């Protein structure tokens, strides 16, 4: 999906830019940001081989999938707690996607509001 | 003749090639190239014995 | 697609020998009884076709279906790409329905004979790979791609919602050939049948055009 | 092997993980690995050394040819075909020497790129660096001589240059 | 294929050409027996109810409605026999069809296998030879002086006569020459 | 009643639906015999030599030979200078290639200052 | 260089005082012993050619046309002695004459170390030719077709004897060695233009050239068959070598006087292509495909660059060959059917297998699939003149589909189809012709194992 | 040729062309391997206005879905080191801009 | 080879739907007089064939068997 | 492995085997050389309609103007075996 | 193997093709219904979408409209 419909069919200045974005301060609304932690370094990330759009912030789980297909080769239905953590952690990647999302639309629909509505005081 | 199918059509095509590749492919550098193996933390290097240590302490979100 | 695309020709070929060299599926009929292996294997192939879920086909197809709808993706190629999703089944639907179901329409001498072991076991090895190298080779090979791991449920099902509406439209429509009723086809029937007419037009007039501006001006 | 400098051709030390296996499973590829050794690369062995003791037997040698170094195109009078001739041809191996250089370095820039794996981009940088000087060179050396290509014609290319190069200073040191 | 053909079609062949395709046609578009019988019936019911007209105007105006009738709803796609003009199979084997004179080519190496199938072909070849001229005398006996008017050949019509012209008729490869 | 078909070049006209065979007259049933009669002498005429067992060549065909010698030999003689004729042979000829030596220096010369302003990403372009 | 020019004139005393039954053998097995002692002139140098002596020397490009020019002979001996069967001794000693004058110009032509020397062989090779055509051609056209070929050469090199002359007063000699160290370039001036123009044009015509070439359809279909083989294999190549040979003299002038000729070469062979596509003669498609080859050496030569230089000497190579195994190929079926049209004798596969077979690698090789020298010839002159402007790669691409549209198009029309029914006179194929397929395409095959030898002296 | 009655006994079966019969001049393009001048069940001008119709109608409504795409309501994805400067290209001798992301 | 030709009196329109046809056109003053020789491929083991969903459920009984019983198998043995 | 070689018998058979599935001819009546027009009482159309039954028995095209000249059954017999190279 | 033509009848079948073809169609089944029974997250979604509507301002850091 409803948000391309309300996007292109309503109003477009009160939905995000996909391409442009974010548009506010990342500590605009916020007292405090403790900023994303890295697990695996980059020496890791570069001695596993793993891909450069591979080397998110889910990189950790990665190596230990890689590492545990191939020491248990032969029993190719042994890594499945890996894979589970690792796409939990895309999961949490992915929800945390669309909290800044919401963020953004939230923030830029307030803005909005609020500056037309303190305009709406400033009428006379 | 049981096998002889396997001995001039498998076994004797790759003692030529192996011949090949060992000792007139390799006589000059960089004909063969291999992909460098890949380094997980935790690993022995046959070549030096030195350990790849733990990947930091996980924050264990399970 | 390998296995199954080459099993669906080899079960195609096996009809047309079966039936002296008929390649056409208005004088094939009922074929499910007559040929039970090369039933089972195209029955298998179609369903591995249309990304019937677990099948070889749900290991690509579903997941390339699955990648399209999370992508900056063109709206009009996603709206087409569905629909090409509904026409697999819609046309497998076709295969199925006027070649092995209903009353025989090929001549009375029957030549009809699938007892041979080459035969057999040819389309036997692509059916046993039609059926598992998905789950085999998908769960072997490294991850080089990062996952579509949270979707909507709508959205996570839409592949297997667009062939099963395409399996029941086809089947209505293809079930209406049966009523004694007759009636001129429409002009999007012959848009389609005649492949759009691409093949009536660059087949014709630039062929002409070139080979006569060969003789004319060039030659002449 | 020694049969090439390895200063020409570097590489890597080579580390390679070790073995540890984490399951019960046999594996196949090590089975696999043990005919191969047993049955293919040991006749082939057997013959190579056969014919290392025939090689031996009959040892002789082919050596590097050496040329002097004889003046170049520019002390060599207008119309001295002699020294025109000399020149001309040193000219001519040093650019194949020059080509065979360049090959050298594109040499080690493709070794570089699949050796390092996935990481290319940032882990051969340096190959990236070297040849493009390397190309840089060439280019201003011999890019558009065409066809016909003469130590005259480079020389005056270089003369070009040169007058170019001065020019740009001048009005360089003027500002 | 094997009748010389008229110098025109009249307007019972002409009907009879419409009939037979239209039913092709009808067929294609009717998949099922049970259902072309029924449509079939019914476009015999259409072409028999206009049977008896004595009119030759009224009789050819139909016949051009039936035309662009068929026209109009031909199906794009209709049923071709494999071996038919349109068929898959229609020239699959014609480059296995070689001429009888080749056998003439032979070595000697390769006609000493195959003894009695070349002493037929050599008492062939005779006969051949024998009933040409005869063949010739007939031809322009039973013709008129100023040229042949029709394809058709005339037969034998003596004891010791074979039909003029038949060395390539009978000498057809096959169908299905390997 | 039904849409008509209309004939094009490259889809003509079916017979069914031409209306010269549905209004006959004896002078059309006189050329119809007598286009029978010229093929069935030709068929005649040609059947004669095909059958002969004494003849051991390819038979002549007149018709080929006319064919040819008419598209190759026999164009100059019939050749005469008109407004048309020199029109079509002077675009055909000339058009093309002032055309194409437009377009190439247009993109030389493009290329040119390019080159002397120093701005094509040449690195790497050693084999020209 | 003289252990080949004198072998190649004690042929005609050999073939003189030979019994009129042993001629032909003679000829062959010489030819070919001289043809292997040619072969060992591909060792050049990488700096500078093979200097025998002041009159002859050999470089890098010379050598393959040499090989080509000497192997080519044989072939020719192999197929006239067919249709040369009824002649009289006499006359049969006198075409064998004639061809080794033909092989012993061209030899002396390829090796003169200077430009007058060439000019002279170059234009004293027209004679024999010519009187081939002429005198052993079949139809009532070689008189007009020669006249064709005599004029349009003589009125395209005068000009080029008058200019080498004044070249030679201005510069004081014409050897090749001297005029390459002593390069000096020219004035953009008229006169300079018209000496450019004196010295191109006599190559032209012979490559040759869109609009210069209406001689080539009418000498390559009325000669016999050795002389179109020699025609088309060694004859076209003289315009390329002397262009190669002469453009040093030419820079800069060349730089933008070669824009009318390479326009020219690039439209017309997209026109000679697409007349191939229509043509109801054999023999006439082959040789217009002759002409739509020799434009992209032209335009190799005009673009003066050494990946150019190199892709031009290898198609000239691989069309030579190519040509001469086409050309032999029509000749084997106009022998049976006395014609040439193309679609008298159809469906010829049925009656001549290994024909058919010979008929496909022709056809393959023509339309340049890789890795045929063909193809290595034409991608690097399609490279090069990318690289020259990029907008030449569209009518490259046009080409090469035009290309193989015709082969494949005269290989399904004359191979394929069914047999005519009255042509009942096919003898199935001698050893000679089979022979002479394969001596012609082993090489060609062969070549792709070793390409340096055939790439010049840019490589 | 293709439009030749294909029952007929032709002296040449696959030419479709009788011995002595005139011969058309532009023959070798109508082969029947090559331009064929048959009778269509769709006329022309029909066929052409339906083809250049729906491929002119495919282009539009690409463009106009390249105008509206089809997207996820989520943010961009992020990269820890630099949105892995270094891995990309390297260059590090300049010590760029540093990006920062926070949990949200 | 050495065959013979079935009984061409064997060939009935009865309880298949070409009857059902003949009673339509008889509704309308016709008769169809060729429908005993379309009669043979609704008569032997043509009789009767499967449906579309019938079709793709074929060996559903027997997979389902075996999938119940392996199912249960692994669920009571691994009680270890 | 293939079709059989068909013999002159089994497609007299086959042939009357139609012929005798017609209702507009009674089988007492049917014979071989029993023509179509004056002995069993038909119509052009109907003659049409049997050699499309003919067309469809056997699995290949007659050509019109081959179709119209066949009146009796034995006419049939001979066109097929003719056109199939059936001798025995 | 040698089975004969029937000239308007069913075809003649053997013992084998029959087995064999409801085997592979009971495999094809049973193979559907143990992967779903073991991979029911390969088609049904394994992680549950999230709602956007329902976090809160707290969550996303929403000013109260006025500062
Ligand atoms: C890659 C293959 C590896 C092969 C291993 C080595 C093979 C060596 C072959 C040498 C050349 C063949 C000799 C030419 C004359 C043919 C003799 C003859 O009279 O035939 C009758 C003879 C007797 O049978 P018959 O019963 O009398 O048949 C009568 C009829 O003629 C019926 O005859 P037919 O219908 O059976 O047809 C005869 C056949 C013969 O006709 C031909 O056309 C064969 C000639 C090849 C194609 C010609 C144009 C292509 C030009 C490219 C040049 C490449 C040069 C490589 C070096 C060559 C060394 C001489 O034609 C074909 O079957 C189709 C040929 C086209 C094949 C595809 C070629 C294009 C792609 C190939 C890539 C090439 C590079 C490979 C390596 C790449 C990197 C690893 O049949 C044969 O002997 C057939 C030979 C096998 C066919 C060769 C096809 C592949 C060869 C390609 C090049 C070879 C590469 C070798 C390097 C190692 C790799
Ligand atoms: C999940 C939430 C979202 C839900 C989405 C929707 C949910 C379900 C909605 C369902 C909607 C209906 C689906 C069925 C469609 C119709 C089925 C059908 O075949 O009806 C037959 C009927 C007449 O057939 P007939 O001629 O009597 O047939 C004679 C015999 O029966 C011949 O018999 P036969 O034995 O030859 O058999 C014929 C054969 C073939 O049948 C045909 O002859 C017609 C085939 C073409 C239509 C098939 C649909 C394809 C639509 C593609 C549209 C792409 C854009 C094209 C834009 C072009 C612009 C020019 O029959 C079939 O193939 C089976 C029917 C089709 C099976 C597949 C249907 C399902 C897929 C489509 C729905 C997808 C649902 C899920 C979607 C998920 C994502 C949204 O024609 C239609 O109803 C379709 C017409 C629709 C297209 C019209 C386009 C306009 C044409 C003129 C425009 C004005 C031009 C002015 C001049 C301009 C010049 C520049
Ligand atoms: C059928 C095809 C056979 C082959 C044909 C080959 C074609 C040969 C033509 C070669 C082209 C070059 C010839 C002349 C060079 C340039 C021509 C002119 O257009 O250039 C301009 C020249 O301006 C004017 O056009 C003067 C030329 C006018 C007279 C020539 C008319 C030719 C038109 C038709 C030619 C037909 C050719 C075929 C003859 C049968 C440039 O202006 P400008 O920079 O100031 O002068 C440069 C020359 N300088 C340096 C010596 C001073
Ligand atoms: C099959 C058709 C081919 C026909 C080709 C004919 C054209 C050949 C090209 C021009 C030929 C004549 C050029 C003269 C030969 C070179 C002489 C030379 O280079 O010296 C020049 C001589 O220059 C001239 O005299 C030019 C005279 C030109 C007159 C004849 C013109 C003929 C037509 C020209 C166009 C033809 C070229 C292209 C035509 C292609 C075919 C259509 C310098 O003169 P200087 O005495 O040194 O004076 C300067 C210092 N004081
Ligand atoms: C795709 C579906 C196509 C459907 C369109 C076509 C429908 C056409 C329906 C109407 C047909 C007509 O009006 S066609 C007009 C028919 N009537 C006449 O021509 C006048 C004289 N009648 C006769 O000659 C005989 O009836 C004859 C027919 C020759 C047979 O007779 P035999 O055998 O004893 O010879």
């Amino acid at each position: 999906g409803a948000h391309l419909a309300r996007r292109y069919l309503g109003d477009a200045s009160k939905e995000p830019d996909p391409l442009r974005m974010p548009t506010f301060p990342p500590d605009y609304g916020f007292p405090e940001r403790k900023e994303r932690e890295m697990v695996a370094t980059q020496q890791e990330m570069n001695d596993a081989q793993l891909m450069l759009q591979q080397r998110d912030y889910c990189a950790h789980y990665l190596i230990q999938l890689l590492k545990c297909k191939r020491d248990s080769f032969p029993n190719f239905l042994a890594c499945k707690h890996e894979q589970h953590d690792w796409d939990y952690c895309e999961h949490l990647d992915y929800v945390k996607r669309m909290k800044e999302f919401e963020r953004e639309r939230r923030l830029l629909q307030r803005k909005k509001r609020r500056e037309q509505r303190e305009a709406e005081m400033a009428r006379g | 003749r049981h096998s002889i199918f396997a001995v001039t059509h498998v076994l004797i095509p790759v003692w030529i090639i192996h011949y090949y590749l060992k000792y007139h492919v390799t006589a000059k550098p960089y004909t063969v190239v291999e992909r460098k193996p890949r380094i997980f933390p935790g690993d022995t290097i046959l070549e030096t014995g030195e350990v790849i240590p733990l990947m930091k302490e996980f924050p264990d979100q399970h | 697609h390998a296995f199954f695309k080459a099993m669906l020709f080899m079960c195609s070929g096996s009809i047309i020998h079966s039936l002296n060299d008929e390649q056409d599926i208005r004088k094939m009929g009922g074929l499910y009884k007559a040929m039970p292996f090369t039933t089972t294997a195209l029955i298998i192939g179609s369903l591995a076709l249309t990304g019937m879920p677990y099948l070889t086909g749900f290991y690509s197809k579903d997941l390339i279906i699955e990648a399209v709808n999370m992508s900056y993706t063109n709206a009009w190629a996603l709206l087409m790409t569905l629909i090409a999703t509904s026409l697999t089944a819609a046309y497998s639907t076709r295969i199925i329905f006027f070649a092995f179901l209903g009353k025989p329409r090929f001549p009375p001498l029957v030549l009809i004979n699938e007892n041979n072991p080459l035969l057999i076991n040819s389309i036997k090895r692509l059916l046993i790979g039609s059926i598992f190298a998905g789950f085999i080779i998908s769960n072997n090979i490294p991850p080089m791609t990062v996952p579509n791991t949270t979707m909507p449920l709508y959205m996570k099902m839409t592949a297997l919602i667009v062939t099963i509406m395409g399996f029941m439209l086809a089947l209505e429509l293809n079930n209406t050939t049966y009523y004694l009723k007759f009636k001129y086809p429409s002009q999007t029937y012959k848009f389609s049948n005649m492949l759009g007419y691409y093949p009536s037009i660059m087949h014709r007039l630039p062929t002409y055009h070139n080979l006569s501006m060969s003789q004319k001006s060039a030659s002449s | 092997p020694d049969s090439w400098d390895k200063d020409v051709y570097p590489e890597p030390p080579r580390r390679t993980p070790a073995p540890a296996p984490q399951t019960s499973l046999p594996n196949p590829v090590t089975y696999l690995t043990k005919i191969f050794d047993l049955l293919v690369d040991r006749p082939v062995t057997l013959a190579r050394e056969f014919i290392e003791q025939q090689h031996a037997k009959n040892r002789y040698y082919y050596y590097h040819r050496e040329f002097r170094r004889v003046p170049d195109i520019t002390e060599c009078e207008e119309k001295d075909i002699l020294c025109m001739f000399e020149a001309e041809m040193q000219w001519r191996r040093d650019y194949k020497v020059d080509q065979e250089i360049v090959n050298i370095i594109q040499e080690r820039l493709k070794a570089c790129q699949q050796r390092e794996g996935e990481s290319y981009r940032q882990n051969c940088a340096k190959e990236l660096e070297q040849f493009t000087q390397v190309s840089k060179a060439f280019q201003d050396r011999y890019s558009d001589l065409g066809a016909h290509y003469s130590a005259r014609k480079c020389l005056a290319k270089q003369k070009q240059r040169m007058l170019a190069e001065r020019k740009a200073a001048k009005e360089a040191a003027a500002a | 294929a094997f009748s010389a053909p008229a110098a025109y079609l009249t307007h019972q062949q002409k009907v009879l050409r419409l009939y037979k395709r239209a039913l092709r046609h009808l067929e294609s578009w009717c998949v099922h027996r049970d259902k072309y019988r029924y449509f079939a019936c019914l476009m015999r019911a259409r072409f028999d109810e206009h049977k008896n007209e004595k009119d030759m105007v009224k009789a050819t105006q139909l016949l051009r409605q039936a035309e662009e009738e068929f026209w109009y709803g031909q199906h794009p796609q209709p049923y071709i026999f494999p071996e038919s003009p349109g068929g898959t199979s229609y020239e699959r084997y014609e480059c296995y069809k070689v001429p009888e004179w080749c056998l003439d080519d032979w070595h000697p190496s390769e006609k000493a296998m195959y003894p009695d199938y070349f002493a037929k072909r050599e008492q062939w070849k005779r006969l051949r030879r024998e009933s040409w001229e005869r063949e010739v005398k007939q031809l322009q006996e039973e013709t008129p002086p100023g040229g042949p008017r029709t394809e058709a050949l005339p037969p034998a019509r003596k004891e010791g006569d074979l039909p003029p012209l038949w060395w390539h008729i009978v000498t057809r490869p096959r169908e299905r020459p390997m | 009643s039904f849409p008509k078909y209309k004939p094009s070049r490259l889809a003509t006209l079916p017979a069914t639906l031409d209306p010269a065979e549905y209004d006959i007259s004896p002078e059309t049933r006189k050329a119809q015999a007598e286009r029978l009669a010229i093929r069935s002498r030709l068929k005649r005429e040609y059947l004669l030599q095909y059958n002969d067992p004494n003849r051991l060549g390819v038979i002549e065909d007149p018709a080929l030979i006319r064919w040819t010698y008419a598209r190759s030999a026999n164009i100059y003689p019939n050749f005469r200078p008109t407004p048309k004729t020199s029109l079509l042979g002077a675009l055909f000829g000339i058009g093309p290639l002032f055309f194409w030596y437009y377009v190439f220096k247009t993109d030389r010369d493009k290329k040119e200052k390019l080159i002397q302003e120093g701005k094509l990403d040449q690195t790497f372009n050693i084999s020209y | 260089m003289l252990k080949i020019i004198i072998p190649t004139t004690m042929l005609l005393p050999m073939t003189w005082m030979s019994k009129h039954n042993m001629i032909w053998i003679n000829a062959t097995v010489h030819s070919l012993l001289i043809s292997l002692i040619s072969l060992s002139l591909l060792n050049q140098l990488g700096e500078n050619s093979l200097n025998f002596s002041l009159t002859f020397f050999s470089d890098s490009l010379s050598a393959p046309l040499l090989v080509l020019t000497t192997w080519l002979l044989p072939l020719m001996l192999m197929a006239s002695q067919s249709h040369l069967s009824k002649e009289t001794t006499t006359r049969k000693k006198l075409y064998i004459t004639m061809l080794i004058l033909l092989q012993l110009f061209l030899i002396m032509t390829f090796t003169a170390t200077e430009l007058i020397l060439f000019y002279i062989l170059f234009e004293a090779t027209l004679v024999p030719t010519l009187i081939i055509i002429t005198r052993w051609g079949n139809q009532t056209e070689r008189l007009n077709a020669g006249l064709y070929f005599l004029f349009y050469t003589l009125a395209g090199s005068l000009p080029l004897l008058v200019a080498l002359v004044y070249i030679q007063n201005t510069t004081g000699s014409l050897n090749f060695l001297i005029i390459h160290y002593w390069s000096h370039p020219l004035s953009n001036s008229w006169s300079n233009i018209f000496m450019w123009l004196a010295c191109i044009m006599a190559f032209m015509v012979k490559m040759p050239l869109y609009g210069l070439h209406l001689w080539l359809p009418k000498a390559h279909v009325e000669a016999p068959i050795a002389g179109s083989m020699v025609l088309a294999a060694v004859l076209l190549k003289l315009g390329g070598y002397g262009m190669m040979r002469i453009t040093t003299i030419l820079n800069p002038l060349t730089n933008y006087m070669a824009y009318p000729f390479l326009m020219l070469s690039m439209w017309g062979m997209i026109m000679t292509s697409s007349i191939c596509l229509r043509q109801t003669d054999l023999k006439s498609l082959i040789a217009y495909s002759s002409v739509s080859h020799m434009a992209l050496v032209i335009v190799a030569i005009m673009i003066q660059t050494p990946w150019s230089f190199m892709g031009a000497t290898a198609l000239m190579i691989a069309h030579g060959l190519t040509s001469s195994m086409l050309f032999c190929l029509a000749n084997t079926n106009y022998e049976r059917v006395h014609s040439r049209t193309m679609i008298l004798a159809r469906g010829l596969q049925t009656l001549l297998p290994l024909m058919a077979t010979w008929w496909l690698v022709a056809s393959l090789t023509n339309l340049a699939l890789p890795p045929s020298i063909n193809l290595i010839g034409e991608l690097f002159i399609i490279t090069a003149s990318f690289s020259w402007s990029n907008i030449t790669i569209i009518l490259m691409g046009m080409n090469m589909m035009i290309t193989a549209l015709y082969s494949l198009y005269m290989l399904i029309t004359t191979q394929r189809g069914k047999y005519t029914h009255h042509i009942n006179n096919i003898k199935p194929s001698f050893t000679r012709e089979n022979a002479l397929m394969a001596l012609h395409i082993l090489p060609l095959l062969l070549l792709t194992l070793n390409p340096k030898m055939i790439l010049g002296p840019l490589y | 040729q293709q439009e030749r009655d294909p029952w007929y006994d032709w002296d040449h079966p696959d030419l479709r062309l009788n011995w002595g019969e005139p011969i058309h001049w532009d023959l070798d393009m109508y082969i029947r391997n090559r331009v064929d001048t048959s009778p269509t069940p769709v006329s022309w001008n029909t066929m052409c206005k339906h083809l250049f119709g729906f491929v002119a109608f495919m282009l539009f409504m690409f463009w106009v879905g390249e105008i509206y795409p089809s997207y996820q309501p989520v943010g961009p994805k992020q990269y820890p080191y630099n949105d892995l400067y270094l891995e990309r290209g390297g260059d590090p001798t300049k010590e760029p801009e540093p990006v920062v992301h926070y949990e949200i | 080879s050495k065959m013979e030709l079935p009984d061409y009196k064997q060939w009935k329109i009865e309880g298949t739907p070409l009857e059902t046809v003949q009673e339509k056109l008889a509704a309308r003053g016709l008769r169809d007089p060729w429908g005993r020789n379309e009669a043979w491929r609704y008569s032997g083991g043509f009789a009767n064939n499967v449906s579309f969903v019938g079709a793709l459920l074929k060996g559903f009984k027997w997979g389902f068997a075996a999938f119940v019983v392996a199912v249960g198998a692994e669920y009571y043995l691994e009680s270890q | 492995s293939d079709a059989p070689p068909l013999t002159l018998e089994a497609i007299k058979d086959r042939v009357l085997y139609v012929l005798k599935l017609y209702d507009k001819i009674d089988p007492e009546k049917l014979s071989v050389n029993s023509h179509f027009m004056k002995d069993l009482g038909l119509d052009s159309l109907d003659q049409v309609e049997i050699i499309m039954a003919m067309e469809d028995e056997f699995g290949f095209e007659i050509p019109d103007i081959d179709a119209e000249k066949l009146m009796c059954p034995q006419e049939i017999v001979d066109y097929i075996a003719d056109k199939k190279d059936v001798y025995e | 193997v040698h089975i004969e033509p029937r000239y308007r009848q069913f075809p003649q079948l053997t013992r084998s093709q029959l087995i064999q073809a409801e085997f592979f169609s009971a495999t094809m089944w049973f193979w559907i219904l143990w992967r779903f029974w073991h991979d029911s997250d390969a088609v049904l979604g394994h992680f549950p979408y999230p709602d956007p509507s329902q976090w809160t301002d707290e969550e996303l850091g929403i000013l109260p409209d006025d500062e």
